[PDB]
């Protein structure tokens, strides 16, 4: 009764889904040939007539170099081969490519793949997009798909986890196109966008964890953690559970703000584990620390909107609320005044779960912080900034040209973005 | 006779039934099982006004259990107690309630009348003699506080000389569990004022106080918590399933209460509370009892009765001791720190007893007040509702279902003139 | 965000008793209009009309006096 | 009847209300337990004058500990009669001291003021009939100083018609425990004048030459000063817990000693006191009791009587004897030196006496006196305080905690007020 | 419960940090490797979990070449890895490349850590400046850190056990220079500063101790017996427990004169502890004794404005009071008028502990004195001269004006001195 579909596009998306996969079968103990040796696993499970688990899952892509290793892989057994779905060519990080030229000839067959996987589905929660903006099959193709779910079903719950183009690592040089031709285009549909950097994690993994070299997978590991926490109230007991329209709807306050950040405490060594205590106090003053912010934002140059906090394992909820209380009482934390709540708080019994050769340590208490500032102004303007920057001279214009654009899309995109950081200017503005 | 029937609404009202079947049933010596298992012949003659006989002596609750997204049904549906309901009262819908009580109100609420309403009569009318309904809400979410509401207006109608509390907990003060919190509490208020004849208020908060600073304890869970509500609740049905000198029934509490219609918010607390180590020194005797209920902690409500002035009060003691001290002990207050009494009420409390304690103790109390500091829960919640809908935050999502404007202001003015109301009375 | 005064529960509620020694942040209490302006004291009433200054997606409609 | 509430409040307040509750204790044969080992009834009769009745027969005595940094309490809780003491009866805050008068009377006062009176007020409605109150102060420290003497203004207020007495510790002439013990004396003694019925001064200066040269003591402890101090607290109530052929209220006392409402600063001394030589040689008459306690050196206050006239005096003796004797030693005493006393009062003694001597002891006498050399001690503090007032010492502290410079002059001026008082009558 | 936080800058602080740390750890039977085979270790750790237990301390400083001995020496199991801070390259002997250049990216930095360092304390005393004036780390971070304390914290309490540039004895040639810088910078800032020079230290070495290969090792664990005499009241009971904050308070007349001496005795040998008997009188005379000064400043040219005692081991506060008594009958000893008073006093039964491996010899009694001499003039005048001196021709400017510094900084932090020398006189 409580299912949600996943969607793992562009090649970050699948990077991501892996390590996401993996958690989730070694937490529920599936093994990776599909079968165990109920409601605990129906969440993002089915089962066949006898013993397999075949995840409800989806993983699109157009360069068959990635999902051909997945097919081969140990983790072959476990999906419907008519889930992975590739392409013959890949979008060449082209928005144009990506929305124009490519995609079109796969959304039908995606959708009607996900038009089958919702059926079996009873209480369906909401889509989970994991993308990768910055990169034109992530960018272009979430985009056409996001269009296409929000004709289809319009009344679900759509939230993306959006791998951001980064301020200053950056694989690629076009990317300050698409990822305002990709924010321009799931604005209207998304329903809520949770906004991530491969910066901000790899000085995350640098300071805490004390890994200098990680490949992409620590990253993805990070992430598979914070997903786990976020939804375990829909697949484990505890006090205080919370869903996902509870999750969007308290935390969204007008139709254009739904970018936010996203945090994590504790998250250490299996040495400072060993020689350390967590508090849930410490564990909330760590999650709200701005070195912990998984965004390139520093929240002390803005003001909070709303947070929401998902506790796991040995926590109570006046520890909870003594730590709220301390928290407001603090005066480097601010709130825009029209907000004189501002927390919406869950707990689990189920403390995080460790994956075998790991890098994480086993601890008793999390938490998983997700606040809406009005500071990503900041990332706005440094992206908008770039892409006039470039557009002054009509760098690489030709290219989307070619791919079945026009000029008149960079014109709507940037007076959006505009519109949209002085929007993040005013809706903060008091009286 | 007397017979009652109960209804747990939201995520809250599921997990607060849970304790209370729990301490209600072993009260009566029945198991998990249903089978009754006690010794006296007391349990067995007002077992029927919670209870109903099934074959092989089995006594199920009269209760209902609704709530939008069952998840957390399947909890107490598995725990050590969840195998004496009846599977037929567990009405719940397949999607979420969202904390918004506009959809737990107006979309998905609707389409669950039509079987919730088929629940409550084929057991309304089981009872050979109603006396009245009884609801636990939290006035945060959705499915408690939207479809709580929505329920009572369809009970109102239908049955309006039978008699309706609400156990309803309130938003908190220092620390909001949800953000749209103050909309949903007072587009239930708003219900609230009309359709309903008794509300006790209660606060997490001042729960957490008296759970840490007279309890002395050390990891308060909402299981212990809950474990306080079922007291005050169970606290109340005393004098409906056991004899006793000066009984009370629950129609002859409001009369003596609510002076005007208006006013039917209450404030309650439970007594006594001791530690594990208090219990060696402190005596069990009326003056204590009269004493701690007495105090302005021990009110389960975050409101100070002493900012205020009580209209009326209650007391409904259990166990077998003197009727006399009871009445002059409640005697002897008013006339102390008569600052806090009105004075249009010569002799301002009831005063009822019960011959049969708590399982466990030899002498307890419970405590009802009717104060004019109720009325600070309603400038908080007033400000916080104006801050942001003069803003025009967060609502968005209650144009959605449709809902309109005035219903947030209509429901504003009802509050803002029940908190003058509480002035003019309070002469200070 | 502000903090409204919790008048039975006031007390344990100070930043010194929830371990914050870091001069705290008052005026989130100072803002509100209590009674004797300080933590303990009860705020005030109102009417309850509750007028609107701003449109549907923020962006205050008129020339509200607010700074920038 | 005639119960009692007993404060402590500060370091050396707490430290000594160990002993004192140690020797009661002792008194009426009630273990570290709290269950009673005695013998007599006379032990049951009159135990409600400072114990509470427990479950299983246990007694708790009525006694509050308030001290700020709750190090002190932590140590009497881990002595040999810790166990006694209800938990509740602790009010401690984080913060530290300061040995500073404002801090205690201003800042960290104010929040423990809240929970100090509640938990004042819920032991004394346990009295039947409330005799009065009684506290250990020092007048050196910040918390005693400062707490103390809120505690006594809201004392005042709460029950005016009661008697408060105070045990307070004055500074040392010579060695100075603290070094702003002047702000710390005159800034407490202006709210003595005008809030305390009896208060006794004790000086550990005239402690220690007791325990030196007539106990013959090598290794004095505060422990036994305070076994000292102890002794003659116990020694006033002995009329009101055993019976008496001339027995002497509390009440009664104060009236006969202070012939007016400002001159209530005393003067005590206990006997008999000797070495473990002497215990052997000397014998136990009341002239023995008398010549002892009339004496310059068992003065436990270094104010020196010769120097004063002697306004009032009292003697409680213990010990079945006759009481023809005390009645002419008494007599015999004001006509020989007839100069140190006033000549407007006749016969300015007052002497009770009971039929219940100490435990071990067979004779007992204590004394108490209301000389005019007590104005000494004022004169030698007020000259420090305007010594160092006239250059502002250390006076940024006090003032940084919203203090102004007219609450030293008022205190000051009140102190000059005091010590003309006693001039006055001082006709030499 | 009773909670500091000791900051260690530059190489001096975490020279002394390791001896401090070696006592503590020993004194309270602390394994090395963080475990051992409450109320107690609590006032310097925080007990995990499980077993171990972590010190409250940081270790700052700039060059990698210290912090990671202590990383690779047998305490490195104890410290939690983030504490102990290094940079890449260190201030270089200059009081801007502390101040401008490099301090100002990694004050946050340990903010953070200072940060969450203070939150798990539940009741805080105030925090422990270890530091190093006349280097660049130590005078340039030092001061920088306390201004951004004292905008975090302000009231607390912030003592400095700043050792300071000898007269004669001197490893550094621009030291006048960044000494004066650091003053006029932590004046403000912080609440009260011991001082202390590693000459005056050699010569205790010399006459008391008897060890003629005298090396930094053997004068900071002279630094340990200091402190560990000194927050004894925080942790170990005792008659006339004192906390800092009782500390600052009768000790600092005005807001500028918070430079202070310090004294220890008795200092022995192994062997001469045989030929001693050390009573308490002896103790506090030498206490007195300049020889005995841990500073190269001579208290028989001054007045003594207050004074501090801390007694350990066999004391009993009797002698206390008749020794001092004695002291004041002296007259080599003066004091200022305006404080009559003078002598804040402390016990506890707990003596002193002794290290294996170390110098000092098993004893029962000890103090620790600390004084607020008005002769601290002098020790402050050099530093005027020699500043003055090389002022003149600029020399070694073209330095501190190279790294974010202007002529300003040097005229204003000069002329406070000159403020603060009329003020050492203004008190006479
Ligand atoms: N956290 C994380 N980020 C990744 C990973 N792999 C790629 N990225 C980032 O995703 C962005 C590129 O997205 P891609 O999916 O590779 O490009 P695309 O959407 O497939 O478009 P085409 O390359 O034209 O097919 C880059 O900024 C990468 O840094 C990964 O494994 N983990
Ligand atoms: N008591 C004591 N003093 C020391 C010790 N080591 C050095 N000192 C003195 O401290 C002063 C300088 O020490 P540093 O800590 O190196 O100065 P700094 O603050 O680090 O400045 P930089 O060396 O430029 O980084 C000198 O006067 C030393 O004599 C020690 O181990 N014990
Ligand atoms: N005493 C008690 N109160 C709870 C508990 N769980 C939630 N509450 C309160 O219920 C409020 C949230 O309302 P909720 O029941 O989750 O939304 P609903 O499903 O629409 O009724 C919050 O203010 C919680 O503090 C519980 O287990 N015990
Ligand atoms: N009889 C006795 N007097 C003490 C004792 N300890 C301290 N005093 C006095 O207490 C005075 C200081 O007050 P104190 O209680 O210690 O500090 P406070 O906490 O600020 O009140 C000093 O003059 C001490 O002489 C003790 O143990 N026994
Ligand atoms: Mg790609
Ligand atoms: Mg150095």
């Amino acid at each position: 009764m409580r299912e949600v579909i996943s969607i793992h596009i562009g090649q970050a998306g699948i990077q991501v889904g892996n390590a996401c996969w993996e958690l989730y079968c070694l937490e529920h103990g599936i093994q990776p040939d599909g079968q165990m040796p109920d409601d605990a696993f129906n969440t993002f499970f089915s089962e066949t007539g006898a013993g397999k688990h075949v995840p409800r899952c989806i993983f699109l892509d157009l360069e068959p170099t990635v999902v051909d290793e997945v097919r081969t892989g140990t983790y072959r057994q476990l999906f419907h081969p008519e889930q992975l779905i590739s392409g013959k060519e890949d979008a060449a990080n082209n928005f144009a490519r990506g929305h124009y030229t490519i995609g079109k000839e796969i959304v039908d067959l995606a959708l009607d793949r996900i038009r089958k996987l919702a059926d079996n589905c009873t209480g369906l929660q909401g889509f989970l997009v994991f993308n990768a903006v910055g990169g034109g099959t992530g960018s272009g193709l979430g985009s056409l798909l996001l269009e296409r779910l929000s004709v289809d079903y319009g009344k679900k719950s759509k939230l993306g986890f959006t791998v951001y183009p980064s301020p200053q690592v950056s694989t690629a040089v076009v990317e300050p196109y698409n990822s305002v031709l990709s924010t321009h285009s799931l604005l209207e549909h998304t329903d809520v966008a949770v906004m991530l950097d491969n910066e901000a994690i790899y000085d995350i993994c640098r300071r805490s964890l004390d890994i200098e070299r990680p490949t992409y997978t620590n990253l993805n590991r990070l992430i598979a953690q914070v997903i786990s926490s976020l939804t375990a109230s829909l697949r484990f007991d505890g006090a205080l559970n919370v869903d996902i329209t509870e999750f969007q709807t308290n935390l969204v306050p007008y139709p254009r703000i739904h970018f936010m950040l996203s945090s994590y405490a504790p998250i250490i060594s299996a040495e400072k584990a060993y020689h350390e205590q967590l508090s849930v106090a410490e564990i909330t003053n760590a999650a709200f620390e701005p070195a912990s912010m998984m965004v390139k934002c520093d929240p002390r140059h803005g003001k909070y909107m709303a947070c929401c906090l998902m506790y796991r394992g040995d926590v109570v909820p006046k520890d909870v609320n003594a730590s709220v209380a301390t928290i407001k009482t603090k005066r480097t934390i601010q709130f825009v005044d029209w907000c004189p709540t501002g927390f919406k708080c869950g707990i689990n019994y189920q403390p995080p779960t460790v994956v075998p050769g790991g890098d994480l340590a086993k601890v008793q208490r999390a938490v998983c912080m997700i606040s809406n500032s009005t500071a990503i102004g900041e990332i706005f303007s440094r992206l908008d900034h770039k892409f006039d920057l470039m557009y002054a001279k009509r760098a690489f214009v030709h290219w989307y040209v070619g791919e079945g654009m026009e000029e008149g899309e960079f014109s709507e995109a940037r007076e959006d973005l505009a519109a949209l950081e002085k929007d993040f200017e005013e809706v903060g503005a008091e009286s | 006779m007397r017979e009652i029937v109960h209804i747990q609404g939201g995520q809250c009202g599921n997990q607060i039934g849970a304790k209370f079947w729990e301490v209600v049933s072993d009260e009566h010596g029945i198991d998990p099982t249903g089978t009754y298992h006690g010794d006296s012949d007391l349990q067995l003659e007002r077992i029927n006004v919670y209870f109903n006989e099934a074959t092989g002596g089995r006594y199920v609750p009269r209760a209902i259990l609704m709530d939008l997204e069952p998840g957390t049904m399947d909890s107490v549906r598995s725990g050590p107690y969840g195998q004496i309901f009846r599977p037929d009262n567990f009405v719940f819908g397949q999607t979420g309630a969202g904390n918004n009580w506009a959809k737990g109100h107006y979309t998905e609420g609707a389409e669950l009348i039509d079987s919730v309403l088929d629940v409550v009569r084929k057991e309304a009318e089981s009872c050979d003699c109603l006396q009245g309904f009884q609801v636990c809400h939290s006035l945060g979410g959705g499915t408690g506080s939207g479809m709580g509401t929505l329920l009572i207006s369809k009970i109102r109608e239908e049955y309006p000389d039978r008699m309706m509390l609400t156990f309803s907990v309130v938003p908190s003060p220092k620390v909001s569990d949800t953000v749209v919190e103050p909309y949903n509490a007072t587009l239930s208020v708003h219900q609230l004022v009309e359709n309903a004849d008794e509300c006790m208020v209660l606060d997490n908060e001042a729960l957490y106080d008296i759970c840490f600073r007279t309890l002395k304890l050390t990891t308060p869970t909402f299981g212990d918590l809950n474990h306080l509500i079922s007291a005050v609740m169970s606290g109340i049905t005393c004098c409906l399933r056991f004899p006793g000198q000066l009984n009370a029934d629950l129609r002859k509490l409001a009369v003596n209460l609510i002076p005007f219609p208006r006013l039917h918010f209450f404030m309650v607390g439970f007594t006594p509370l001791t530690s594990r180590g208090s219990q060696q020194y402190r005596a069990l005797t009326v003056p204590e009892l009269t004493q701690q209920m007495w105090d302005a902690k021990n009110m389960m409500c975050a409101a100070d009765p002493r900012h205020g002035r009580y209209l009326t009060a209650s007391a409904l003691f259990r166990g077998r001791m003197s009727t006399k001290e009871v009445d002059e002990q409640m005697l002897n207050v008013q006339n102390k720190n008569s600052s806090y009494f009105v004075e249009w009420i010569p002799n301002n409390v009831k005063s009822s007893v019960c011959d049969i304690p708590p399982k466990g103790l030899k002498m307890s109390a419970t405590f009802i007040g009717n104060s004019t500091a109720i009325q600070e829960m309603f400038k908080r919640v007033s400000e916080q509702f104006t801050a942001m809908f003069r803003r025009k935050a967060f609502l968005h999502w209650y144009t959605g279902e449709g809902m309109d404007e005035m219903e947030f202001t209509e429901a504003e003015s009802n509050m803002n003139d029940l908190v003058s109301e509480y002035q003019q009375y309070q002469d200070a | 965000s502000r903090s409204y005064p919790g008048e039975q529960v006031e007390h344990a509620f100070n930043s010194k008793r929830l371990k914050n020694w870091e001069v705290p942040a008052v005026d989130k209490s100072q803002a509100i209009s209590t009674s004797t302006g300080t933590r303990f004291g009860t705020l005030q009433p109102r009417s309850g009309r509750t007028q609107f200054i701003v449109d549907d997606n923020g962006h205050l409609k008129s020339g509200v006096p607010k700074l920038e």
